[PDB]
Order: C-alpha cells, then sequence, then structure tokens
C-alpha cells in the first residue's frame, strides 16, 4: 500500500540503521495480518498490553496523526524517545503525551484526572483524586488559563529523573 | 474533559488582591470572613499578606505578659493541630468570636495540613479581637517540632521560609500561662517541680526556643501520671518517659500547688482524649476538679474517632461541648504534586509495554 | 532485604498468590534505630488511615520487592511488620519529596482482603 525511505527514518530518529532493522522484524511480529501497519488490536492482542492501565496511552501516543492505525515510521517514531541516545527534553515530551489526551499541546483539568484515574483506580475516591487534580494545577499553572502547558510541567517536574523513567536499555 | 467530578468543589486558585484582602469596616485590619471562606476553599495569601498578618499578631503577642489575666465568660480550647475544617466547627460550637471570649491552650500545628491557616486565622482573630481572644503556647509552637513534623514542610510548600521564620518569632512571643477568672492555671503542658508559686511563671524568659529542661519546658510538656489519683509512690514528679524529657506529677503535686496559690483547679491540653475532655480527682478542699484536660482535635490524624471538646465557663458552670469530626480535603503525603506522584510508574508502564512489543 | 514479625495472625489458610488483587491497611514509616519498641518506625510518609484501603495485584512486580515477597507469606487478616531495606523498595533514587536515597522503610500491615475474601 505504502513507501518509506528508510535512510529518512534513520536520521529523524535517534536510532542507527542496525537497530532500525531489527525493529522491523518487531514491527512485522506485531503486524499479524501483514498490512503494514499495525491496527489496535494487534497492541492489544497483547497480554502485557491488554492488562496495563496505560495501553490506550500508549496506542494512542504511536498514533502520530491520531488515523487509527501505527504505520513503520511511527512506531520508530514513537520509541525513538526512549533511546539511550535522546536526550532530556524529548523525554519529558512523551511524558507529558501521557496525559495529553487530546493532544492540543496542553494537560487540562479532566485529562489528569481520567489518566492518573487509569493508573489509581479506587485507591482514591472521585472527590480525593479530582481535590489533588485540583491543587496541582494550581500550584503549575503559571499564566493562569486553568491548563497545564509543557513548559509549566517541566518545572512541576524538575526533581524528578524523567529521562531514567523514560529509556530503554537494550532495543 | 474540561472537568470530571462537578460535584467536587475547586479551591480558591488566585491570591486575594489586596482590595480583596483588606477590611470594608476597618481598612487597618484584614477582612475576617473573606479570609475564612478563603482557607475553607484552601486559597493561599500573597507572602506579603501572610507576613503582615503574622508580624500584627506578633507585636501585640510580645506586648503581653507571660501570664495572662482574664475574666470568664469565655471559651476554653485545647489542641487543634492544623485541622483547619474542625477549627471552623470549633467556633460554630464555642460561639462567634465577635461576642465571645476564646482563651487556647496551644498546638496550632503540625499534623494536620492545614497547620498555615488555622495560624494565619487565629492570628487575624487576634488583631481583630486583642483584648477578647487570647492564644497560648504549645509544645509544637517551635522550630524542633515543626521541623520534626510536618509545619515547616508546609510553610515552605505554601509560602516560602521566610513565612516559616516570621511564625517562629511570632511563636517565641506567645503567653506561657493564664489565670482564668481568678480560680484556675490555664497551661498547654503540666506542672513542674520548678512551679512554686505564679511569681515563677513570671520570671520565664520566655521569647526563646523552649529548653530541653526546665520550667518553661515542663509548663509545655508535663503530663498527669497515668494513675492520677491512686498513686501508691508519694513522689510529685517522675521523668515522663513517654515524652522523653519533662515530668509526669501527681494528684498530691496538684492540690500542694493548688493550694499554695489559692487555685481552683489546673487546665491543660496536650493528652487526646476519646471523650475530647477528661476530668481528674476532685480537692478535698473546694471539691474541683484537680485537672481538665481539653482537647480540640477530632478523629486525630485521620487515626483516633475520638471526639473534640472545649470547655465553655459562664455563670459559675463549666459547660462542655463535644464536637465530631468534619469532612477535609485530600492531600497526597509531603504536599506531593500529582506529576511527581505519578510519573514513576508511569515510567514503569510505558516501559513495560514497550519490553513487551520488543521482546 | 525483607522482614516480617507477626502482631495478630490472620486465618492460617488463605494465602495470596502471583497475580491475586490484594486489599491492604498499612502505615509507612522512614526506620529510626533509636525507636525499638515503636518497632523502629519513626516518622510516617502515608498511610491508608487518611485515603482508604489499598489495592494492587501481588507478585507481578507492580509494587516494591518487599512487599511483592512479604505479602505472599502472609494469610487473610494478618496484622505484621515489614522491615524493608533500600535495595527491596526505592533504592538510590528513592522517591522525590517523600522517600530519602537508601532507605529503610518499616511498613505496619494489616491484609483486609484478597480477591473477593475479607477479613
Ligand atoms: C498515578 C499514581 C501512581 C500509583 C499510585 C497509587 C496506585 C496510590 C498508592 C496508594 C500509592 C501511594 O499514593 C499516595 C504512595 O504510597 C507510598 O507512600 C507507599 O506507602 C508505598 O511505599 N507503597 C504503597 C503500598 C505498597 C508498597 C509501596 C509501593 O510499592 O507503592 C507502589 C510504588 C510507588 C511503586 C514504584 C513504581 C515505580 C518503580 O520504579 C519503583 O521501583 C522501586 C516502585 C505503588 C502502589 C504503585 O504500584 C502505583 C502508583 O505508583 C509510596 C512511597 C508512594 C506512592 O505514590 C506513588
Ligand atoms: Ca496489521
Ligand atoms: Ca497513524
Ligand atoms: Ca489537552
Ligand atoms: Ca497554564
Ligand atoms: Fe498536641
Ligand atoms: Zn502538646
Amino acid at each position: 500500500m505504502s513507501s518509506q525511505v528508510l535512510n529518512d527514518i534513520v536520521s529523524g530518529s535517534n536510532f542507527d540503521h542496525e537497530e532500525v532493522d531489527r525493529l522491523w522484524k518487531r514491527f512485522m511480529k506485531l503486524d499479524r495480518d501483514k498490512s503494514g501497519t499495525i491496527e489496535r488490536d494487534e497492541f492489544l492482542s497483547l497480554p502485557q498490553v491488554s492488562s496495563n492501565p496505560l495501553s490506550t496511552r500508549m496506542i494512542a501516543i504511536f498514533d502520530e496523526d491520531g488515523g487509527g492505525d501505527v504505520d513503520f515510521q511511527e512506531f520508530v517514531s514513537g520509541l525513538s524517545a526512549f533511546s539511550s541516545k535522546g536526550n532530556k527534553e524529548e523525554k519529558l515530551r512523551f511524558a507529558f503525551k501521557v496525559y495529553d489526551i487530546d493532544r492540543d499541546g496542553f494537560i487540562s483539568n479532566g485529562e489528569l484526572f481520567i489518566v492518573l484515574k487509569m493508573m489509581v483506580g479506587s485507591n482514591l475516591k472521585d472527590m480525593q483524586l479530582q481535590q489533588i487534580v485540583d491543587k496541582t494545577i494550581m500550584e503549575a499553572d503559571l499564566d493562569g488559563d486553568g491548563r497545564i502547558s509543557f513548559e509549566e510541567f517541566t518545572r512541576m517536574v524538575e526533581n524528578t529523573d524523567v529521562s531514567m523513567s523514560m529509556t530503554l536499555d537494550q532495543f | 474533559l474540561e472537568r470530571v467530578c462537578k460535584e467536587v468543589q475547586a479551591p480558591a486558585f488566585h491570591t486575594p488582591t489586596n482590595e480583596q484582602f483588606w477590611s470594608p469596616v476597618d481598612p487597618s485590619k484584614p477582612n475576617l470572613a473573606f479570609l475564612k471562606q478563603h482557607f475553607y476553599r484552601e486559597g493561599r495569601l500573597t507572602e506579603d499578606q501572610a507576613l503582615w498578618i503574622i508580624q500584627a499578631g506578633t507585636e501585640l503577642l510580645r506586648a503581653e505578659p507571660n501570664l495572662l489575666e482574664m475574666d470568664a465568660p469565655i471559651t476554653v480550647c485545647g489542641d487543634v493541630h492544623g485541622q483547619y475544617y474542625d477549627l471552623m466547627k470549633l467556633f460554630e460550637v464555642g460561639g462567634d468570636p465577635a461576642e465571645t471570649r476564646y482563651l487556647f491552650l496551644g498546638d496550632y500545628v503540625d499534623r494536620g495540613y492545614f497547620s498555615i491557616e488555622c495560624v494565619l486565622y487565629l492570628w487575624a482573630l487576634k488583631i481583630w479581637y486583642p483584648n477578647t481572644l487570647w492564644l497560648l503556647r504549645g509544645n509544637h509552637e517551635c522550630r524542633h517540632l515543626t521541623d520534626y513534623f510536618t509545619f515547616k514542610l508546609e510553610c515552605k510548600h505554601k509560602y516560602s521560609e521566610k513565612v516559616y521564620d516570621a511564625c517562629m518569632e511570632s511563636f517565641c512571643a506567645l503567653p506561657l500561662a493564664a489565670i482564668m477568672n481568678k480560680q484556675f492555671l490555664c497551661i498547654h503542658g503540666g506542672l513542674s517541680p520548678e512551679l512554686h508559686t505564679l511569681e515563677d511563671i513570671k520570671s520565664i524568659d520566655r521569647f526563646r526556643e523552649p529548653p530541653t529542661h526546665g520550667l518553661m519546658c515542663d509548663i509545655l510538656w508535663a503530663d498527669p501520671l497515668e494513675d492520677f489519683g491512686t498513686e501508691k509512690t508519694g513522689e510529685y514528679f517522675v521523668h515522663n518517659n513517654v515524652r522523653g524529657c519533662s515530668f509526669f506529677f501527681s494528684y498530691p503535686a496538684a492540690c500542694a500547688f493548688l493550694e499554695k496559690n489559692n487555685l481552683l483547679s489546673i487546665i491543660r491540653a496536650h493528652e487526646a482524649q476519646d471523650a475530647g475532655y477528661r476530668m481528674y480527682q476532685k480537692t478535698r478542699t473546694t471539691g474541683f476538679p484537680s485537672v481538665m484536660t481539653i482537647f480540640s482535635a477530632p478523629n486525630y490524624l485521620d487515626v483516633y474517632n475520638n471526639k473534640a471538646a472545649v470547655l465553655k465557663y459562664e455563670n459559675n458552670v463549666m459547660n462542655i461541648r463535644q464536637f465530631n469530626c468534619t469532612p477535609h480535603p485530600y492531600w497526597l503525603p509531603n504536599f506531593m504534586d500529582v506529576f511527581t506522584w505519578s510519573l514513576p510508574f508511569v515510567g514503569e508502564k510505558i516501559t513495560d509495554m514497550l519490553i513487551a512489543i520488543l521482546n | 532485604g525483607v522482614t516480617k514479625k507477626i502482631l495478630k495472625e490472620g486465618n492460617g489458610v488463605d494465602k495470596p498468590v502471583k497475580g491475586d488483587d490484594i486489599v491492604m491497611n498499612y502505615r509507612g514509616c522512614l526506620y529510626d534505630s533509636s525507636k525499638p519498641s515503636e518497632h523502629f518506625m519513626g516518622r510516617k510518609f502515608d498511610s491508608t488511615e487518611e485515603r482508604g484501603e489499598f489495592k494492587t495485584k501481588i507478585g507481578i512486580g507492580v509494587v516494591i520487592r518487599g512487599w511483592d515477597e512479604a505479602v505472599l507469606q502472609m494469610s487473610l487478616g494478618e496484622k505484621s511488620i515489614l522491615t524493608i531495606t533500600d535495595d527491596y523498595a526505592y533504592g538510590a533514587r528513592g522517591f522525590p519529596g517523600l522517600i530519602p536515597p537508601h532507605a529503610t522503610l518499616v511498613f505496619e500491615v494489616e491484609l483486609k482482603g484478597i480477591n473477593s475474601k475479607r477479613a
């Protein structure tokens, strides 16, 4: 259905040609129906994925254009932020995108509640979770628009090693 | 969404303008009604607003004697420990301070995560009602305990170390005791082997951190014996192994003090009570309880499910008013924001899926 | 890595296994050597008293290692102290703002539930 230039995927990412060749093999393992794209069900058919509270966030982040499936360029770009060769900013950007459900570049009150609730379940009552979301926004929202920009996010998490969290040792 | 839980009241997200902060009735004082609801909504002051309140309170407190003397009627209150939402209930049941005399026995801060709201609102009340509301020092109003527990962290999170330091200086100005209605010694903690007459309180240099030993320590730290009133040994004082400092004092010690100083009872706080109060053995001489403990923090620590109480003394009746806890907003441990809280787990979840995909 | 001192035995029959949902009350404190008789529990950093009961899958590595191993050795209703050295908790990294680098943790725990069962 499509074409792509492997050298451009290489130069546009943190990966070298050998790594991208290996990534193509992993992509084919995922692409069970050999369509050339990873459909939602092809992610969710992995038990380690369907049982993970952030599965729908990771799928959505991979699907850069929001078109409903993941092509090889999107697969490589999504993984590139986790390279040990990657920088501090792109790892913070990936973390920001976990919370920014509608991809508009700001975390809203409701987005932050929804994503946190995915992970905490009934460990917090809705009122409790809403209260600490509200106060985090109150503290992070320096320009007063009720939402959290990428710059406001990075300021809040200065003392967290987000780079360590957002790296994979082996590709 | 824009918001998921619409029925949950949002906090006050902005600091008051100076126009909002100052009272329209008396522009030299803060707007109390405004402050009361602002803190109820988890709102913050500006640093300059907070420093003004703390410093204005310090100027009033430092002019007061070590030993206050005031008549009844009055509402006497024990520990509050930062439980602002219960402090609101305390005033509902104890009387509006616009028309009610108050005496607090200390421990305004620590454990509860609304300690700075308790201090700023009580200090604002002191500024409005300097001749009808009084504040004593508790053992928590000092640097050592506020650093060990939560108040220093709370001030640094919500305000600044400068605000914390201003509170510490204000706490050094808090009076240490009161004689209430020429009848009751009111202190936070307890008697002392060095507390012979009331002149001993007056001689203290209170404007300093409490020492680890000595009369000033004991006033803030001492407890009645566990078997107060049914002792076997004749000792007046024994080392307090529960606190690790100061003393337990006995019923005979309390009777001796009261008789020597022509007082009826010691009213104190400092120990949590399931009922919010405890009355100890009556004296032979007058038949008043020799000691009363009053404790005003209900469901203390979110743990004990105890009642709180205040004492309302008027027309020669000691009215005991208990109240139960009120719900309060939730904070993560150490005031942590939800990104700091969640990001470690977020990292684990994401990389667990990438590993599954790649391996 | 972790030691478990029993304070009240549970029912001695229902024990969590890998993959079970467990329900736990706890108080977690920093280790303080000056406090034997408080089980070396110093300053509290968290507890369920102030929030609500704690729920997690057990034995699959989504909580710290000391919990993941010790909880499999509890029975329903058991109340115990877990003393966990840093390499079975948060290690060098600690937890920013809450758990210092290389901290030994002490938890008082009570196993309230395993899947549908309640103590
Ligand atoms: C979106 C929210 C995040 C999500 C939070 C919740 C479901 C709320 C739940 C009540 C946690 C508490 O929230 C108030 C708070 O509990 C502590 O105070 C605590 O008492 C503690 O030590 N516990 C909790 C009880 C089980 C043992 C241990 C834990 O293993 O906790 C786990 C933990 C932090 C594991 C890390 C994960 C990162 C790895 O790198 C690290 O590897 C070393 C181990 C928790 C249960 C995670 O499974 C789930 C989450 O993290 C932590 C000190 C900080 C923690 O907040 C994060
Ligand atoms: Ca496919
Ligand atoms: Ca796509
Ligand atoms: Ca958004
Ligand atoms: Ca903003
Ligand atoms: Fe106290
Ligand atoms: Zn006290």
